[PDB]
């Protein structure tokens, strides 16, 4: 996360990471259930076989409380195209139960009806992961969290050099230097109303990073709410 | 008059549905409507979209 904050004990326990063979964190999640992870699509291209890292919150030291799991089944969405981004959704089954503890939960999902006004209303959403601080940077070692305001369809078309389908949604900053990056792909952007977080979409892609005049952009997860539970039900 | 999910998200601490006039309120699964129709309680011990911290 570029020029975000540092998430405290507790304050984001639905973000898991998805690790290469070699451990390396090469993108994020958001934990459904004791069994489903939402993520991107595309994140299933940087690695031949991975596993899922939770209640990880320093990618360096072993504090304990943290598990990895092994996926049994991917679940990616059949119409994601890298030529056009869009579809950016995959749901990934492990083969093991995830036990909840600090810094381990799931977090809610919505209706697409009540996320499309009043979550989608609200003027700011939360994201996280393990990437990039800067661009052209090292890839973070603490997991981060930002507050990122709710970008309006047109202007967000208006500044994305590629074309913003349905299925997507800007969030950002236009000057200030904050904004995911790379490495945070998959990773969830929740939306919290009252007390509670409900995921409204994850972390597709975006020109740079807290590019001047650029958004960052995410999957809009209220349009996959019925693949969701498919996927879940499994299908 | 009774009608609006607009006044105040009609008081209920997650989905709000308008049926006919009245508000409607549901809870996220993990969750069960108070008694009051508009609370939602947490079932088990970690309920989704909470902070697991110390609380
Ligand atoms: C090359 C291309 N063909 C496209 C067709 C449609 C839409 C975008 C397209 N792009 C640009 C593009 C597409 C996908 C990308 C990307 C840049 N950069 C990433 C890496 N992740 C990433 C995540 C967040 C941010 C950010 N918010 N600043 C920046 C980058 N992915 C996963
Ligand atoms: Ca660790």
């Amino acid at each position: 996360i570029v020029g975000g904050q540092e998430c405290k004990d507790g304050e984001c326990p639905w973000q898991a990471l998805l690790i290469n063979e070699e451990n390396e964190g090469f993108c994020g999640g958001t934990i459904l259930s004791e069994f489903y992870i939402l993520t991107a699509a595309h994140c299933l291209y940087q690695a031949k076989r991975f596993k899922v890292r939770v209640g990880d919150r320093n990618t360096e030291q072993e504090e304990g409380g943290e598990a990895v799991h092994e996926v049994e089944v991917v679940i990616k969405h059949n119409r994601f195209t890298k030529e056009t981004y869009d579809f950016d959704i995959a749901v990934l089954r492990l083969k093991t139960p995830i036990t909840f503890r600090m810094n381990v939960a799931p977090a809610c999902l919505p209706e697409r009806d009540w996320a499309e006004s009043t979550l989608m209303t609200q003027k700011t959403g939360i994201v996280s992961g393990f990437g990039r601080t800067h661009e052209k940077g090292r890839q973070s070692t603490r997991l981060k969290m930002l507050e990122v305001p709710y970008v309006d369809r047109n202007s967000c078309k208006l500044s994305s050099s590629f074309i913003i389908t349905q299925n997507m949604f800007c969030a950002g900053y236009d000057t200030k230097q904050e904004d995911a990056c790379q490495g945070d792909s998959g990773g969830p952007h929740v939306t919290r109303f009252k007390d509670t977080y409900f995921v409204t979409g994850i972390v597709s892609w975006g020109e740079g990073c807290a590019r001047k005049g650029k958004y960052g952009i995410y999957t809009k997860v209220t349009a996959f709410l019925k693949w969701i539970d498919r996927s879940m039900k499994t299908r | 008059t009774r009608k609006l999910c607009s006044l105040d998200n009609g008081d209920c601490d997650q989905f709000c549905h308008e049926e006919q006039n009245s508000v409607v309120c549901s809870c996220a699964r993990g969750y069960t409507l108070a008694d009051n129709g508009k609370a939602c309680i947490p079932t088990g011990p970690y309920p989704c979209g909470k902070q697991t911290l110390e609380r």
